């Protein structure tokens, strides 16, 4: 039982590699839509509204 | 609870919200209420503590269309083991039942020390019918409740008056209390009694009595299961 | 030297009822003891005879 | 057009508002949250908002509506669910299409799109009409086959024009009253303030009983159509179950189930269970929701709505009484109405009087309860209504010394006290027989002599038996039941049988959900005959132990009398009890 | 510098103090009384002065120090007595030449003239040091040697210069740390706000028991090193004696004895007796006083200073915990801290809540009790300490329903309830075995199985014997003992023996001043074996009366086992006990 128990806890490279695809997908999505998202954030910041309080 | 509402409704999950130290939450309210110098209720608690506790508690339930639900189990610790305290009183008035943990049972060494008599489940009537569980669930529950109350009364009678004065029914009910507390309620962690197995054990408890004495059991169920 | 009862109006009324019942039982059992003591004295005299 | 000067929770304080009146609905905030002015300290006016104050800023407009809290009485409210005010929950869900209640939603209390069939009454054009008179009859449901279109009280005149028989909505004018020069127009519905009792010609003494169905209530502690009852008890104890039992099975022609300070799942259970059950009050069996109105105000709604829902329900019941329908409103958690009042008083800063409750708690409870009673509605044609107020009280800690419990106990005529000890042992309905009482037995002697002549004598005999057995049980607990008399043992056994088979009924079981008056009278007669037979046979010389051993079969038959199904009808059930009396008499010879 | 506007009791609403912070330390009056700001209503700022308010005039200056109430951690704390705001009473007495404590004495919290041998740690110039890291140690006394010098928490940077080994005073520079181009000079001591708990890397589940030395506390309701403990009980129950015995004979490395509302005579007794006693730790016989400091704020001292005393004591305990030592705080009256809080609240005008105790009392007690616990120290090198808070609650009227007692029971893990019935009749420790509980019995199974495997089973057997005897006594007291069975008589006799000999411990007698864990385990074995032998012999058929008549000698030998002095050692005492069981077994077989 002790020998089998030791092998279970050593398993971490498979888990690390499993998420490695997710990081690549996130990086790809970011590299794809950075231009659009940053541009719309810039539009929002640059274009304010001179709105007086309703009351 | 807003996280639980989001999950259960907008995500269609089955959330089991577990609040602990609702008494500590009410103490926080009292600290805020006392600082505001508002007119206090019982024991200095805010007069709107019922409304605040109701706002917290009533965020649990099933909703039409949504396939999710919230099942709150707020762990309330009564301050002086007195159910008449404002926090347990309002919590029991708002919520749909209560699980009562008994200091006397804990001293006796029973785990879980759930004192079934003060405990209540208002949805047991609709959730413990035929089809959902066995046809004997309600009758067995009512009979166990009646016999456990008779057992407590018989224990008080044995403590006050002499034991020999106890009738045959009183002695049988004392034995029922002993085996109910020390075999049925006592479960230990990780035991995992299925509802049907628990009902079978409850019937084993109820088989002590003759079928004539079992008043709360309907005759059809008594014939079928005894 | 006091019962472990949570102070409440319902508890107070229950304990007043318990006190009244205890006094009634005290009086009734003392009278029963007196009657049985008279019967026991008669039984002792009859036993000697 | 005022402006909020303070919020401090549910009680906003709007400034720059002159001309305000107490209990006037203002429209607080930009979302037009409704409120009710409850203190006018000069220009300022403290307002209790009926919606959730969260976001109201200092400077938002407050405008005065010009009307106290008014319900929209009329056809269209016989199966709907209403909030603490009068807001159709079904319409809110169908409009906002959200599982929550939108803040400040403005939905009409009655559906203006439903075309209601109208048939004019005996009143014709040119006749002199008085407030409360009937000028139509709208077919609403199968059960409510004629919703009389009452002329609003405090509004009279000469009829100038009446609509012909046809399908009309709730916004189309139906009647034109000349009045004193100003020709008013009356539609199907009409509004009425909730804190102003609806006028009646003269209240009467309620005689016919409200058959609750529960054996304990309908036998030992009866209620009348028009009586005020209370069911105080701690959480549990079956207050809500008794309330729903009188909601499902009752002699009332209509019902308003008020749920102030009640769990939302209670209203959900009512809405899920009522459409299943049927009653044969009309020609054919029809669903309960065709004669039941729910003023459902969950406990998380604002305390102002909790205060308002009681009055909304009672004024709806008064309206259906004015139509001549024997209504039995069932208020839930009148103690929670009192708790809402206490919270409002605390937020205002008024000095509490008794256990934190406001000083005017007794006055408010009396004003609410006095709306009950059998009465002849004003105006022609004459017709008698009734509003039975079955209000549940939940005292804090289960002690009947609470201020709300004391005030309700002083005001009402019936009291179905519940015991936590009996509730926890699952001895439902858990009626505390020692404390419970009914002041309507003196009135009901007439109805009992008419229908079941032996009922009052049997009820008094059972009360005497229960009291004697309670005294004997106390003496037994004191003295160990040493050498108990044969008659004393008979009374103890009979009372234990009565408690375990006549005062204990599962309101959810099929056989004992509803015990009719005839079945409970037959069971009472069977129990009394069994007790009398045992008494006479032992007085003849028979030993009680041997007698019980021989008559265990008869005792089991009397026990199974509770299992006898009332669905077989009077003819079958009454004949079954006739055999039980014959069997009981047979054991007397042996 | 503000001005005094209103003086009503121990609170001083001082005006003209715009900019004062909450709980900011001030100096109210011409004598520079120590006070803390509670409320700030505009330019006004209500202050709870920690001294006597008599003589404060409207208009007295109030200085704003700028920093919260800060204890002065560092070398020299270990063998001292403090006034609640960390004022050395010895220094006050020496400076004033009066038996009183003058109002406004500003003596340094730590002696500055004393030169301490300094030994630099593994750190050197250029090593990046973090908060809580040990950059050296000082020899404080023979017992507490290497009083490790810790870098203050929230202080971080690269070491620019470190003092070489030698002799240093507290004011002398010891270290210079460069952070973001700004040099910070560090001395042997460092201040810390008492309100904020000292940070730790990660708290741990406490597992090693705190050997109190009392039989019932060590066996029936054990306490671990690093867990809160509650001792309610009326006056004369034994809370102070239990606390003092725990401080004298505990396995803890250091003691923080805090007395709030306690008599000055208890403080005098501790100061008089602790140097006389000696401990076997550290391989030598050194006085107890060398590893225990006292925070003395008696009942006649200013009311507001009891909270400061509690917080100063717990912060000293946290400091010696961050040093990696096993410390145990002993608050003498959390109830008196709460009564001080109630007095301040009533003078301020807050809502009374329950019984008059302020609504924040539960939160304050919870935070103070959460300060305790076993934890890994903040910085490298890695070392683990623990703080065990054993605070004696003093209920009003001798009823455990007081708000302070209820909050303390809700927050603590070990409850040593004291019954005044046993407080009378000289049955100390007057522990109520029915209501008392310890929640560390589950976690202590590891230690018990490691050292004394039969300890939990024996404790459970004794507990069930006590419960059965309680039920038997309850029924007998109303229905006599003319119907009991032989087993019931055995249970009653054995439990009376347990109460008379085992549970009761005379802490002021040489034999029973300190019953160690091994002696307690052996005596539990003796009593349980006596009960089992009696039960077996009677079940064999022997009448209990004749068996007691024949085995009175064995009963006396068992009941007199407490007189075995633990000073003989584990080997000698256990050798006598092994003969006691063997003789008792023989005397139960020959009799039967
Ligand atoms: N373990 C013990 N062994 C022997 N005698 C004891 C023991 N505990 C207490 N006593 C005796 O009982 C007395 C109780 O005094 P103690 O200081 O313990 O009271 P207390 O409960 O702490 O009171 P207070 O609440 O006033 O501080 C002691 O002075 C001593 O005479
Ligand atoms: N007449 C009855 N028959 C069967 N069950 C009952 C009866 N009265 C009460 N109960 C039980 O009591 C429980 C709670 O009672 P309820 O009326 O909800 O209490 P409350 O009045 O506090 O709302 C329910 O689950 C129900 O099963
Ligand atoms: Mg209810
Ligand atoms: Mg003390």
């Amino acid at each position: 039982e002790q020998k089998n128990a030791g092998g279970v806890g050593e398993l971490e490279k498979k888990a690390e590699a499993g998420v490695q695809g997710e990081l690549a997908e996130i990086k790809k999505i970011a590299e794809k839509k950075k231009d659009d998202v940053v541009k719309i954030l810039i539009e929002t910041v640059i274009k304010p509204s001179a709105e007086v309080h309703i009351n | 609870l807003t996280t639980a509402e989001y999950l259960a409704y907008q995500t269609e999950r089955h959330v089991l919200t577990i609040l602990t130290d609702m008494s500590s939450y009410a103490d926080a309210l009292r600290e805020v209420s006392a600082a505001r110098e508002e007119v206090p209720g019982r024991r200095g608690y805010p007069g709107y503590m019922y409304t605040d506790l109701s706002t917290i508690y009533e965020r649990a339930g099933r909703v039409e269309g949504r396939n999710g639900s919230i099942t709150q189990i707020p762990i309330l610790t009564m301050p002086n083991d007195d159910i008449t305290h404002p926090i347990p009183d309002l919590t029991g008035y708002i919520t749909e039942g209560q699980i009562f943990v008994d200091r006397q049972l804990h001293n006796k060494g029973i785990y879980p020390p759930i004192n079934v008599l003060p405990s209540l489940s208002r949805l047991m009537k609709s959730a413990i019918g035929e089809g959902m569980t066995r046809k004997d669930h309600g009758d067995v529950s009512n009979q166990l409740y009646a016999k456990y109350a008779i057992g407590k009364d018989a224990a008080a009678m044995k403590a006050v008056v002499g034991e020999e004065a106890l009738s045959i029914e009183d002695k049988l009910s004392l034995e029922f209390l002993e085996k109910f507390e020390k075999t049925f309620i006592t479960q230990g962690a990780y035991e995992d009694r299925t509802v049907f197995e628990s009902l079978d054990q409850a019937w084993s408890l109820l088989r002590i009595y003759p079928k004539e004495m079992l008043n709360r059991i309907s005759p059809k169920i008594l014939d079928e299961f005894y | 030297n006091r019962e472990q009862v949570f102070p409440t109006r319902m508890t107070l009324g229950l304990m007043k009822t318990k006190l009244k019942g205890a006094n009634q039982g005290y009086s009734l059992l003392k009278r029963k003891s007196e009657a049985l003591t008279k019967r026991f004295r008669d039984i002792t005299k009859r036993i000697d005879d | 057009y005022g402006a909020i000067y303070s919020v401090s929770g549910p009680v906003v304080i709007a400034e720059n508002m002159i001309g305000c009146a107490m209990y006037e609905l203002v429209k607080v905030g930009h979302d037009n949250l409704v409120g009710e002015v409850i203190r006018i300290d000069g220009d300022k006016a403290t307002i209790q908002v009926y919606e959730e104050t969260a976001g109201l800023t200092v400077g938002d407009p407050v405008l005065r509506t010009g009307k106290p809290l008014s319900v929209e009485l009329g056809p269209g409210l016989m199966e709907t669910i209403y909030d603490g005010i009068q807001r159709p929950l079904k319409a809110i869900k169908e409009e906002s299409q959200s599982i929550y209640i939108p803040r400040g939603i403005d939905t009409p209390a009655l559906d203006r799109t439903i075309k209601w069939q109208f048939t004019p009454g005996k009143f014709q054009v040119g006749d002199h009409i008085s407030g409360g008179d009937i000028y139509g009859s709208v077919f609403e449901n199968s059960l409510i086959s004629s919703h009389k279109i009452l002329l609003p009280p405090r509004s009279r005149g000469t009829i100038t024009w009446i609509a012909p028989a046809g399908e009309y909505t709730l916004d189309e004018k139906i009647l034109e009253v000349e009045f004193d020069g100003k020709k008013s127009d009356f539609t199907l519905y009409h509004t009425w303030p909730v804190r102003v009792p609806r006028p009646v010609t003269e209240k009467l003494s309620a005689d016919y009983p409200l058959l609750t169905g529960q054996r304990v209530l309908d036998a030992l502690f009866p209620c009348v159509q028009g009586g005020t009852t209370c069911i105080p008890g701690a959480f549990g104890c079956g207050k809500t179950v008794i309330s729903q039992s009188l909601s499902k099975y009752s002699n009332s022609d209509a019902i308003i189930y008020v749920g102030c300070g009640e769990r939302g799942n209670e209203m959900a259970e009512v809405l899920m269970e009522f459409p299943e059950l049927y009653t044969e009050m009309s020609g054919t069996k029809e669903p309960i929701m065709k004669r039941t109105t729910l003023v459902a105000n969950t406990s998380n709604m604002p305390v102002a709505a909790r205060e308002a829902s009681i009055y909304t329900g009672i004024t709806l019941a008064e309206y259906f009484r004015d139509q001549g329908k024997n209504v039995s409103m069932i208020a839930d958690s009148s103690s929670r109405w009192a708790e809402a009042l206490r919270e409002i008083s605390g937020r205002l800063g008024e000095m509490p009087a008794d256990q934190g409750f406001p000083a005017y708690l007794g006055a408010k409870l009396a004003s609410f309860y006095e709306r009950a009673g059998k009465a002849v509605a004003l105006g022609s044609p004459d017709r008698t209504g009734s509003v039975s107020i079955v209000a549940a009280v939940s005292p804090a800690g289960g002690d009947f010394s609470d201020p709300v419990t004391t005030a309700t106990l002083g005001i009402t005529q019936v009291f179905w006290g519940l015991d936590k000890k009996l509730a926890q042992r699952k001895h439902f309905p858990s009626i505390n027989t020692s404390v419970s009482y009914s002041k309507y037995t003196n009135v009901l002697n007439k109805f009992y002599d008419s229908n079941y002549p032996e009922f009052p004598v049997l009820r008094d005999r059972m009360k005497e038996i229960l009291s004697n057995a309670e005294e004997l049980e106390q003496v037994v607990q004191l003295v160990g039941k040493s050498a108990l008399s044969d008659s004393d043992k008979i009374t103890l056994d009979v009372a234990t049988l009565i408690k375990e088979d006549f005062l204990q009924q599962n309101g959810y079981s099929t056989y004992d959900a509803f015990c009719p008056i005839w079945k409970t009278f037959d069971m009472m007669r069977a129990f009394i005959s069994y007790h009398d037979e045992a008494q006479k046979a032992v007085a003849n010389g028979a030993n009680w132990s041997k007698l019980a051993d021989s008559t265990g079969d008869v005792k089991h038959a009397v026990s199974s009398s509770k299992f006898f199904e009332p669905s077989r009808g009077e003819k079958e059930v009454h004949g079954e009890f006739e055999k039980l009396l014959s069997t009981m008499q047979e054991r007397f010879a042996e």
